[PDB]
Order: C-alpha cells, then structure tokens, then sequence
C-alpha cells in the first residue's frame, strides 16, 4: 500500500526482507561487540535448512504474492530491482514450496498477463539497447537478475513451471525462452558473430551475462522439456548457431588474458547442447545442429580439448571433462551423422 | 483499385509545394529533382522511364556498415568483415526473395529503388542539401544504407496506421533516420532549367502513388510496356534503325557485312514498347488484341506511316505520339494460347491500325548516292505476305544501363572539355571529372572496384561491348578533346611535376589509360585511337603514361604500323630525340 | 527552484523577479580569484547546478525574445560556476547531454566545461565531436564551434593525439560547408575583397575570423610531429597558395600569423620529409617576406609607433618558423640550400640588428638569439661569404 | 458550394436520397460493413458532399457550427465515416 | 464523423430553422464528442415501404 506515495519506505522494507533471509555476516570486533550489545539490550529474554524455513515463513506471510504485487504495479526502476532481488531471495535454493505459491500465485492472480509483459518489455529494451550499443546500460544490467530469478524460477526440473513460462493461459502470451534465446544471440553478435567474428563480441565484461543466459537456457531445456528445446532448437532467430560458434570457436581476445572463463564459457555451452537432445529420439534437432556443427570440427576440437590439459593451471574446470562432455554430445550426433560416426571412432 | 504490394513498379506524383513526378537528372548524377512543367497525371512526361520505383522490403546494413567503417581507418579482421558483409548481401536478397508479393501497411518500412539507374533513394541527416541549408540532402546509393529507410505514413485521416495501402492514396514519406519527410522544394537548380531539388525537411507534401506494373507482372518471359526490344527482319535478315540521313530522321533497314546478322547489335536499333492502356501512367504486360506504341531511344521520336511521296504508305518517325497515326496492332505468325500474354523473342506481323495495312520492306535504297548504300526502305501496303514479319528480341535491362550511363558520361564530359576550353575550371568540377574519369576506367576495365589503383588495373578478357559503346557514343572524342583543350596557357607539360598541378596529372594519366583499355583487342577502337597518334606523339617525354598507350597501340599490329605511321612522325621522333638526346626514343 | 518546478505560469510578474535572480546571483558569484573559489564551492554544496539545470530544460516556444535573456544569464552562472575548478566540470560533466543541442549560447559554456581540464578532453567520446562537426556542417559556419573544437585539442599543455588525429579525420571529410578555404584565383580575389575592408581589424564573427580560427585549428591539431594529420593537412592548403596569400603587399598580420604557423607546424616541424620545401623556391620568398617585414617593424618603432599584432607575428611564429627550417634532420643536407646563400646572410643581418634594438623585452629575446645561432650553425657549413662587420658582431657572441 | 445539405420535413421527395461510395476495396459488393469509411454522393444533382470552413454562426464568440455543400467533383479526404451505435444507448 | 475534420455531423434550431452543421468540440478525443444530436437513422430504399 505505501509504495504508492512513502517509495522509500517500500524499499527499506524490501531490503530489510532481503537481509532477514540472508545469512550472517561479521562486522568485526566493534561490530560483533555493538550487536551483542544490542541484542542483549532488546533481546533480553529468549544452514540452507534454517533459510528454507525463514523462506516458507516469509511466503506463509505472504512475501510472495507481496514481489509479485509490486513488480506488477510498480513503476520505479529501484522498486522493481528490489522486488526482483527478493523474489530470488525468495527462490533461493530451489525450494519447492516457494516454486508451488509462485505458481498458484501467478494462476490465480488476473494480472499475470501483465506481469509477464513487464518482464518482456525489459526484455525487448534489454536487446534493443545492447543491439544499439554494439561499460554495461541500466537495462542489460537489470536483465541479469531477471535471468537469474527465471533461472531459480525453472530450476530443480519443474515441469508446470518451466511450461507456465513458454506460454501463458492469457489473451496475450509472452514467451520468456525464445526472449532469452534472442537476447543471447544478440549479445553474441547475430549472424556477424556465428560466422566467426563471435572472439570480438565478447569480452571480460560481458562474459558473465553470457554465461547466465547460457545456464537458464540448461535450466529451461533440461528435465527434459520436449517443447522448450524444440523452440530454440527451430527459432527463427538461429541462436543455435551461436551455441554452436561458442563450443567450435574460440574467442581469442578474452582467451588471450584470461582462459578460465573461456573454459566455464564452453562447459556451460557444451552442457546447453547435451540437454538440447536429453531425450530426442526423432532426428531433426540433430540434423539442424549438425548443419552449424560440422562433424571434423566436433571431433578436431573434442582432440585440441583432451591435449589441451595443460591449460587446467589455475582453471576450475578441466579442459578434458569439457572435451569428455562434447565427445558424448558427438557421441549422440554420430547415429544421424554417418561422417562423424566414422570420425570418432579411435586410430 | 488494388492493393500496394513488395515489388511493384509504381510512380510518384508530388503535389505540394511544387506539383510534379519525382526523377533523377541522370544516371551519372546522383541529385534528385522534380519538374513540374515536364508532365502531370493526365499527360505523363515523355521520358516515364526515368520516373518509376520499385517498393523492396528493409535491408540489413549493419555487417556491411562495420566493414565500411574498417575499411575507412588486421588483414584478417577485414577479410572477415568482407565475408560477413557478402554473407549479409545473400541473407538480404533471400529475404527480399521470400517477402515478395506480401502487402504493404502503413506504418511499415519499404525501399524505393529507381529502375533506371538501380539506385536506392538515401537520405544523409549529416549532410545537408545543396540548395537548401536548413533541410537534409537526398541523393542515390547504388549500394544503399540505413538512410534509404522510409515510412509510409498516411496523409489522410480517413487511413490509419495498420491499414492495407491502396493505389492511388496519398502518403507521407518519413525517413526513419533523419525523421523529416521529404519534400518538393521550390529552390531552382542553376544548370538545369525547370528542375526543383527534392529535401528532407518538414513540410506538407503529399505523394501520390501510381502503379505502373504489378508484381506478377513483373517477368521476363512475356512483353511488357516500357521495355527495350529490337526488330529484326527474318527474311532480309536486318535490323530496324532510325538515323538522320541528310537533315531529316528516317527509319530504314541497315546492311551489315558480319557474317551473323544477330551480332550486328548498335544503339541506334534500339526501339521502346508502349502498352495503349486507358490510364496514362499504367503500362503492364501487353496483349495481341491490345494495341502498341514503338518509341525511338535515342531520338524520342514515334513511329509511324504517312502518305507516300510517290508503296502506298512510308514508314517514318514523328515529333509526338499522341496522334493516333502512331498506332501499331501484332498479329501472330503463329498459333497462340487463346489471345494470351505476347511471348518474348515471338515473331509477329506489324499492321497500322488506322490504314489497317501490313508492313513489308523493299528493296530500293534510300542513300543512293553512296558508294555503298546500307538503307533499305520501308512501307504499308494493304496485302498481307507471311514472309514479312519481324521477330521482337530482348534487350537485356543491363545493355540499357551500360548506355544509359555511357551517354550521360559523355554528356558531362563534354561540359568539362567546354568549361577547359573557356579557360576556368572549378575545383569542384575538376574532382568530378576526375572521378567520372576513374569510373570509366572500372566500367571499360569491366573489374568491381575493391580499393585497387585506378591507374594500375589489368584486365583477362576485354569487353568488346563496353569498347564499341565508347567508341559510339562519342567518350573517345571527349576524352581526346579533354588531352587537348588544357595544354592548347591553363596548364603546361613541363609545369605537369609541379603539386599545383598534380590533380592534373593524375586526370590525364586517368585519360590515357582509358585510352589504353579502350583499344585492347579492337581492330576499329585501335584505328579511331591511332587517328591521334601526332597528339599522342606531342605529349611524350612527360610522367602521363602516354609512352605505354603508344606501345600498347603499336605493339604487334602489322596493318595498323603501316598505315598509321608516315614520315611526319618519324620526323617528330627525330626531332624529339635531337632536341634532348634521349636515349630512349632511340629504343 | 520552487518557481522552476511551476514553470507554467511564466512559459510577467513571473519574469521580472527571474531576470532580478539571476543578475544578483551572477553579479555576486565571482570577486577575485579567492572569493570566486569560495563562492563555487559554496554553491557547489547546496546543489545550485541541479536547480539552474533544471530551468534550462523547461519546454520553451521558439520566439520569446523575453525569456531567453534568463537563459542569457543562466549559462553565463555555469560559465562561473567551473571557472578554475575541475570538480564543477567533472559534476555537470554528466549531465553533459543536455548541452548537445544546437545553439550558440550553449557552445561557450561547453568550451569552459573543458576548459584546462585534460582529464575530459583526452576521454572526450566522439558522439560530441560527431555533434559539433556536423552542426558546423549543417547549421553554419561559427567561430564559437571552431574555438570548441580548439580548446579540446590541448589541455594542461599537453596535446592530445587521439582528438587531433579524430578531428583531422571529421573535418576533412565535409568540404566547402566546413573547411572553406581560398585557394583559387576568383577564392584569392574574394579573400583579397574581404580582407580590404578589415585594414583597421579585422570584425568579430566575420566569416575572415572563421578562416583565421580554421587555421589555427588546422595548424594546432597537426602539432604533435604526426605522420597522418600533417599529410592530410597538406593536400588542403599547399605551399603555393600560402606563399601567395602571405607575400601579398595588403595583407593583415592575422591572415600573415595564421599561414606562417600552418607553415611552420604543419610544413617545417613534421616527422617525414617533404619535397615542396626544400626541392622548391617558395620558403625563400617567404624569408624574403619577413626580412621585409623585419625592416619594417624596425622603421616602424624608429617612428614612436608600433603595432602590437606586428610585433607578436615577428617575435613570435617568424622566428620559431625560421629556427625550425634551419635546425631539422633534413636541412642540414643542404641538397637545395648552397644555391640560395644570400637571403641566409639576410636573415642573419636583419636578426642581429633587431637584437642590436634596446626596446627588446627579455622574454622574447631568446628566440632571437636561437635564431641568429642557428643561422651561424648554417653558415658556418655551407661555407657563405661573410661581411666584415657582421662576421666580427656575430663572432663577439659565437664563443 | 453549388448546393448545401439541409434538413427537410418530407423524406418522400426524391432530393432526400443519397448513395455510398467505399473509401476502401469492397467484396464483389457485398454488405455495407459495420464502422465503415463512406463518401455520401446526392442521387439527384451527382454531386459529392464536402465540408467547408465558413462557420454558420460568426455571431457567437466561439463559432462551433461548420457548413457543408455538396460539389462535382469527387475528393478522397472528404470521407463520412458511420459510426453503429449500440442498441441500449 | 467527418474524420478529415474531426467532428460529428449535427441538426439543430439556430435562429428559427433547423441546420446541419459539423460541432466543434474542446475534448481530447473527437470520438468521445458524443451527443443526443447527432444521431441518425439509416432507411434503406426498397421496393416494399
Ligand atoms: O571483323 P572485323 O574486322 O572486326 O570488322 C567488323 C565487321 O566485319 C564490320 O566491319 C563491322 O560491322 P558493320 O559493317 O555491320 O558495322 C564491325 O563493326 P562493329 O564492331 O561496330 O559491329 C567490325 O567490328
Ligand atoms: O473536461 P471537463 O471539465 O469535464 O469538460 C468537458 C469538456 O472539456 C467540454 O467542456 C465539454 O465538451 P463540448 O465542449 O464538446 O460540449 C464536455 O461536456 P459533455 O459532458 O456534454 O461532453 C465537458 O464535460
């Protein structure tokens, strides 16, 4: 109620959530020793399991439908962000019982319609702005925690959840995969990019972006949803073909000077292609990677990624799991491919 | 009334502040003007070729503009970006492909791109227009941008923004990125008289769309009106031409001694099919019940059939084609699919509608008095022979092109060698010059431009078309008259090495070359070149690269060195070397 | 600020009160040099940019002829608002976008928002320079646009090679609607017609003032020993038309200072070498041309009479100009220069006794000195002939 | 502004009668659509309608009425649009 | 509604005789001029009264 006129307010309040679910933080000995102070003078008298406890009390309170509510109806950029903040604070750790009253929540309420179009038109800005920039814009920059509560949103393979956001029961339907898809594609370069120029698109700064799209992207395809995949499989906009260019391309500026997020960058691609066919049996998903993915390509690369072990030195992840991950999508790809079929097979 | 579609070739009629069809001022021009004394909707203006658009679909120019910019200010960065641009330009034209025929709506984005000269219509917000400041200038890409994007708004309240465009609706031209819609200005082009410059800035205007063609129309396996076709007459196996004999344009059959009569193709031969239609601005693929029109090319002229002096009937070329003499019915000689489009490359029977006689040649010719006659006359007589008939053929819409741009190159060269004969010559008439001079060379050298020396260019095969329209269409004597006038006080050869008169040098390197190119395995070119060979000889011992046009000329020609070298310039090459003992006019 | 967030009533008790405002607050913000630092940052405390700011975009009819005195008064408040204070250029620095209008009163407060501030014009995005280049295309040629693209070239001394070489690149690119020059005989003739009428000065804003600003500025972004600027510039405004337009008997010092530091910056101090002057008879016309004017400024002082624009162009870019062709890698080969020695012992002759001159300020007399040096250096070499008198003067101060 | 539209007791006489004419491309003319741009022709004279700027009551401080009149010629901006009316009202 | 001038056709007694007009109107949108006035009745001509 008091967003409308006492703004501030509204956004203390939401900070002040936000920190009830956090976890503890040290301030110090002058700190520690004002909080016990503190704590002892007002509280006189008297663990990811404690914060899915703290979170269904929040929800029991009504926190949910209160984001919901306010990223709805609100038309501050800071209101919004911090709705947005708490509603992933909210969905942290994928509980299922903030997942089911998101749910039931957004069924329910009569204005889903445009909560969904708020989250495509910042969508839309979001691209819109990175294509004209082609530092980080307001917009670009708000996406990422838009990804990452749609992320939350869909994760531990909600089935209801992940279909609700393909499409919506309304008179208008906004379809948040295939927003994704696009803003990944764009961010990536488009056509330009695919054709490999996609090294000089990306960079340090906007590497992390990428590689969140990237993981919602997992996060939406897997469980395995047949219709999720089938849509950015078959998207018009060809964003496939940027996930293709990422695993056989290398991008040469950010790996010349920093090479473990260039590994994160092929693992997480690697693993959006392996989920792209899970549970595939019919073969169009496999024909049309194939078209940007070239069998003596696949197979140079998986070879340049088990020699390329030197490179794990101050890399979390080993350049041979990357390689091992594309040898089984390739192992997937080889029955419809007869070429790379004949290529894997050892010396 | 129908609907506006992608790929319809239409004209449009300003009626604002001037009221006139919009056209260019030539193909080697890239200004826009509009005049409204030369026609208006009832009486289109004669030359309707030069005012009709074509509606594309929005380009992408995005890949095409970064590899600009790299070649403006790394080989392999811009060999990349040349691949991403030519990929582009295959995205583009496969989606133009597939959007063709779609409906256009107001509010939507569409292309205007002129037939003639096959130029997208740009609008450049930076810089502003030559006539007037406070608008943006308009001009022709040949290439096109993200300037020749436009907005098809509506003029009226009655049409709304969604809404199906309809032929024959006003419309308001907004350019996406300027924002300003073009206007009709009311400034007057020095040069040229009777011509308003066109600009974008806010106004009132109101342009009028009138189809011309349809889409479906729109193919090259039937006549249509406005296209460029030949006449040629199977039995006397000749092509029909229209050239003046002593003061008076007459049309006769030439004679040609090549041994295929097809190949002996010129400009003069050159005819335009007009459709009768009832709307003066509709033209559309043609019918044997509907009646033609023939328009000379080069001379405008109509033809038509008139009394003869003495065979009843002459064919001959009158002023205007209004009068119905001008009329012309095809009859078929053979059988046809129930009266439907008129085939292209289709013999037909040519039969004056108002005399309702047949067309026939005979063999008494018109020039007599020369040693050869090559013209053979023609004329209506009211018996019908199947023998007499004359085949149609297409002329391919790049041949058009190719002269369309050789004669306004040789019109505006012959400015430049008036404005160097008066004895001043402008900086800014100088570079163009210079630059109609480095197109030549590209266009004779039949070799895109890449970024590659002008002066440095060599060719695997000549183009024997591209030399024969030099030849013909007089750039040769332009080009001559250009080595000539500004040596015969202006500038000096020995003053040549000076930087003043550096952009002079490069012009006459740039003319001797074309020179070179043009002559390139040509028997008629090497001779009309060698015809100045005292010229060429006067200019040697200068940086102007006339001593390799000389060798190139000389080189390997038996016949040619005969006849084309005499004493007098053995004399010149002995006194050049007398008067500085070069050695290397001893070689 | 309260009035300007109700900008409606006045956009005439409404307008009175404004124009009272803003002439006290101009009038009382700047004293001295100390007073004015105190008062910025006093008003810097109490956001005073925000509210002027914020009267600046109230939407406007095109002609008031009224309420555009109060913007007369506003920008000149922010004109003071940064003078000496890079913080306050820095803070409306942000709100930069707002000054991307076209204009002329806005230009000047752009020029002092980097004014002496090398950290913004060496990060100067192009978007503004793309935006002054084209309003100098498109709307007119000024010389507030000229002095903006000027000062942004050089801050703190140093020079900027990435807005020079960007400038260089712009400019060049629209010609006749921004670098007009003269060059031509009927151009020459119409320079001369214009300029007959400045012999008392040359007029403010007059389209002379726009070619000397154009100069300078052509000149002045060349000025770094640069191999791309400096060739570029070349093909513009060569040699021969600067030596016309300099040795011409009416010619102004304004037009004789610009063409000889476009000579001297753009000709003479370069990194490569050039074959027009050396292998050319058009620097020595030009030395011909200041020994005159030497011999006249001379004669000039002998009649208690001086002209200060005369003394400036003959102590300051004649001088440097002359030293710079005498001191250069390529000169001392001296291909060209042993057939011309006279004109040498000329130049010699004319600075010394100018030295010889008691009314020569201490400042500038070092340049003097470097000069006649130099020309002993040059002589010395070419083995030039030598009067006696002059040999022994100059001699008294070789060792 | 040979003519001018008026209202008239009797709608029997043949001046009342006018016919429609689309603004727009029509099915093989078929039904008048609803919320349908129309230009209104008179029967009798041939004379399309327009709507002219001379006000009827210069009088007034502020003139609100517009005339109308009815001319040869045909001209595409001036279009009448009908408007339905739901039944309830 | 006459959408060139943006107003909806009227009758009413000016002096002492009735005349059809175009109403101006101050509202934002023209269409939500709607008055008891400017209402008529469509009659089609057939054969049958
Ligand atoms: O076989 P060659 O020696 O090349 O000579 C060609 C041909 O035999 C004719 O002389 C002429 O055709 P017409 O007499 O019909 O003009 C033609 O001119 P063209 O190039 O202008 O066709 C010549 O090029
Ligand atoms: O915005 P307000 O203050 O409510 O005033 C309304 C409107 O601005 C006009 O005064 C009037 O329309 P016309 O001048 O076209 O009659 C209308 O009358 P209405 O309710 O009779 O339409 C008013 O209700």
């Amino acid at each position: 109620d008091l967003m409308e006129s006492e703004e501030k307010l509204c956004i203390k309040v939401l900070r002040t959530l936000q920190q009830m679910l956090l976890k503890k933080t040290k301030y110090g000995d002058r700190g520690n020793q004002l909080r016990k102070m503190l704590l002892q003078n007002y509280l006189q008298n008297r663990d990811w399991s404690a914060i899915a406890a703290t979170q269904c009390r929040l929800d029991k309170e009504g926190a949910t439908k209160l984001v919901c509510d306010l990223i709805t109806s609100t038309k501050n950029e800071k209101i919004f962000q911090e709705s947005i903040g708490l509603a992933i604070h909210l969905l942290d750790g994928g509980n299922t019982e903030i997942q089911k009253s998101f749910h039931n929540l957004m069924m329910s309420d009569k204005k889903s319609e445009r909560f969904f179009k708020v989250l495509h038109d910042r969508m839309k800005r979001a691209q819109q702005e990175t294509k004209s920039t082609v530092e980080m814009g307001t917009s670009v920059l708000i996406m990422q925690p838009i990804l990452r509560f749609l992320q939350l949103l869909c994760e531990n393979h909600n089935r209801d959840l992940q279909n609700f956001l393909r499409c919506q029961n309304n008179k208008t339907n906004y379809n948040l995969v295939c927003e994704t898809l696009q803003f990944l594609d764009i961010m990536c370069g488009s056509t330009t990019g695919g054709l490999g120029l996609l090294g000089l698109y990306i960079n340090e700064d906007n590497v992390g972006l990428v590689i969140q799209t990237l993981e919602t992207l997992t996060e939406y395809c897997q469980g395995p949803c047949h219709e999720n995949q089938t849509c950015i499989v078959t998207h018009e906009s060809n964003g496939i073909d940027i996930i293709t260019a990422l695993i056989l391309n290398d991008i040469s500026p950010l790996c010349k000077y920093r090479m473990d997020l260039v590994l994160q960058l092929k693992d997480n691609a690697s693993k959006l292609l392996l989920a792209l066919m899970e549970s595939r049996h019919d073969s169009e998903n496999a024909e049309r990677i194939l078209i940007s993915l070239r069998p003596q390509e696949l197979v140079d690369v998986i070879k340049k990624a088990y020699l390329q072990e030197e490179e794990r030195e101050n890399s979390e992840v080993s350049p041979r799991e990357v390689g091992h991950n594309i040898y089984i999508l390739a192992l997937q790809l080889s029955r419809h491919n007869k070429q790379l079929q004949h290529l894997l097979k050892p010396v | 009334s129908s609907f506006l579609h992608i790929g319809d070739i239409v004209s449009l009629y300003a009626e604002g502040s001037v009221n006139g069809f919009i056209s260019t001022l030539g193909l080697v021009d890239d200004r826009c003007v509009v005049e409204p004394a030369a026609g208006d909707l009832d009486n289109p203006p004669k030359k309707f070729r030069d005012c009709l658009f074509k509606v594309c679909p929005m380009n992408r120019y995005s890949a095409q503009k970064q590899y600009w910019k790299a070649k403006q200010t790394d080989v392999v960065l811009l060999q990349k970006l040349q691949h991403a641009a030519q990929m582009e330009q295959k995205q583009n034209d496969t989606e133009n492909k597939k959007v063709h025929g779609d409906v256009v709506k107001y509010g939507s984005v569409i292309q205007l791109l002129h037939m003639k000269s096959n130029k997208y219509l740009t609008v450049n917000k930076r810089l502003p227009a030559l006539l007037e400041k406070n608008a943006m200038r308009v001009t022709l890409d040949a290439t096109g941008n993200e300037g020749s994007w436009l907005f098809i708004q509506p003029f009226w309240k009655l049409r709304s923004n969604g809404d199906n465009v309809v032929v024959g609706d006003k419309v308001i031209l907004n350019p996406v990125n300027a924002g300003q819609p073009l206007h009709a200005s009311n400034y007057e082009l020095s040069d040229n008289a009777g011509c308003k410059e066109v600009n974008s800035v806010n106004c009132n205007t109101s342009w009028k769309i009138n189809l011309f063609m349809q889409f479906r129309d729109h193919l090259e396996e039937v006549l249509k009106g406005g296209d460029v076709v030949r006449l040629f007459h199977a039995e006397q196996e000749k092509f029909l031409t229209c050239d003046e004999y002593k003061g008076k344009l007459q049309v006769f059959l030439r004679t040609t001694l090549r041994q295929s009569a097809t190949s002996a193709t010129s400009s003069n031969a050159l005819w335009e099919v007009e459709v009768v239609h009832h709307d003066p601005c509709r033209g559309g693929a043609g019918h044997w019940n509907g009646l033609y029109r023939f328009k000379h090319l080069a001379t405008g002229n109509y033809l038509a059939a008139e009394e003869n002096p003495s065979i009843k009937y002459c064919l001959v070329a009158v002023p205007h084609g209004n009068d119905i003499a001008s009329l012309f019915e095809l009859d078929p000689t053979t059988l046809q699919k129930t009266d439907s489009f008129v085939p292209r490359n289709s013999y037909v029977r040519l039969r004056h509608l108002c005399t309702n006689t047949w067309i026939q040649s005979t063999n008494v010719p018109i020039d007599i008095e020369e040693e050869r006659p090559i013209r053979l006359m023609l004329g209506t007589c009211p018996t019908k022979e199947d023998k007499e008939a004359f085949a149609i053929v297409s002329v391919p819409v790049s041949e058009i092109r190719d002269l369309d741009f050789a004669n306004d190159a040789s019109s505006m060269l012959a400015s430049a060698v008036e404005k160097l004969n008066e004895g001043f010559i402008s900086q800014n008439d100088r570079r163009f010059v210079i630059q109609l001079l480095e197109d030549l060379v590209f266009f004779v050298s039949d070799v895109p431009n890449n970024g590659q020396n002008v002066l440095d260019i060599m060719v695997t095969k000549p183009n024997r078309e591209r030399q024969k329209l030099m030849r013909e269409q007089n750039i040769l004597k332009q080009v001559f008259g250009i080595l000539k006038a500004p040596f015969r006080p202006l500038v000096r050869l020995e003053e040549l090495s000076d930087q003043k008169n550096a952009p002079y040098q490069h012009m006459f390197r740039l003319c001797y070359r074309v020179l070179r190119h043009s002559q390139e395995d040509y028997r008629k070119n090497q001779e009309h070149i060698a015809k100045q060979f005292g010229m060429m000889q006067s200019q040697i011992g200068y940086d102007i690269l006339a001593e390799d046009t000389i060798t190139a000329l000389l080189h390997n020609n038996r016949k040619l060195l005969e006849k084309h070298i005499t004493k007098t310039e053995v004399e010149t090459f002995v006194s050049l070397v007398r008067k500085n003992r070069e050695p290397r006019f001893l070689d | 600020r309260t009035m300007v967030e109700k900008s409606e009533l006045w956009v005439s008790e409404n307008y009175q009160i404004v124009k009272g405002i803003l002439e006290r607050l101009n009038k009382m913000c700047g004293v001295g040099e100390q007073m004015r630092k105190k008062q910025q940052r006093l008003l810097k405390n109490m956001d005073a940019h925000k509210v002027m700011l914020d009267l600046l975009q109230i939407p406007y009819d095109k002609g008031d002829a009224k309420m555009m005195e109060i913007l007369r008064y506003t920008h000149q408040f922010l004109q003071k608002f940064c003078a000496g204070n890079p913080g306050n250029q820095a803070l409306l620095h942000k709100h930069l976008h707002l000054f991307l209008t076209p204009g002329l009163l806005e230009a000047e407060t752009m020029q002092h928002i980097f004014l002496n501030n090398y950290q913004l014009c060496s990060e100067i995005s192009e978007p503004v320079l793309q935006h002054f280049v084209h309003l100098l295309a498109t709307h007119g040629r000024h010389v507030q646009y000229l002095d903006f693209l000027h000062t942004v070239i050089k801050a703190e001394g140093k020079y900027v090679k990435k807005c020079q070489d960007m400038i260089m690149t712009e400019l060049t690119n629209a010609g006749d609607d921004v670098v007009v020059f003269y060059n031509d005989k009927a151009s020459l003739a119409h320079l001369l017609d214009m300029m007959k009428a400045a012999r008392d000065g040359v007029e403010d804003h007059s389209p002379l003032m726009y070619h000397i600003s154009l100069v300078d500025l052509l000149a002045a972004c060349a000025e770094g020993k640069n191999v791309y600027t400096e060739i570029k510039c070349t093909s513009l405004l060569p040699l021969e038309d600067v030596v016309s337009v300099v040795t011409h008997e009416d010619c102004i010092t304004e037009v004789k200072m610009a063409y000889v530091n476009f000579v001297n910056h753009c000709y003479v101090d370069t990194e490569v070498e050039m074959k027009e002057i050396y292998t050319s008879n058009h620097i020595w016309t030009l030395f011909e041309n200041f020994t005159l004017d030497m011999a006249r400024v001379c004669s000039k002082r002998e009649k208690r009479v001086a002209d200060p624009t005369l003394e400036k162009y003959v102590l300051s870019v004649v001088l440097d100009t002359i030293n710079a062709f005498f001191s250069s890698p390529f000169s001392e080969n001296s291909t060209s220069l042993q057939t011309h020695q006279t004109i040498v012992v000329q130049l010699l002759q004319s600075t010394t006794r100018l030295l010889e001159c008691p009314w020569l300020q201490q400042q500038h007399k070092g340049s003097v000195e470097a000069c006649i040096r130099t020309l002993a250096m040059v002589a010395k070499g070419r083995a030039i002939l030598l009067p006696m008198d002059l040999d022994a003067h100059i001699s008294s101060m070789l060792s």
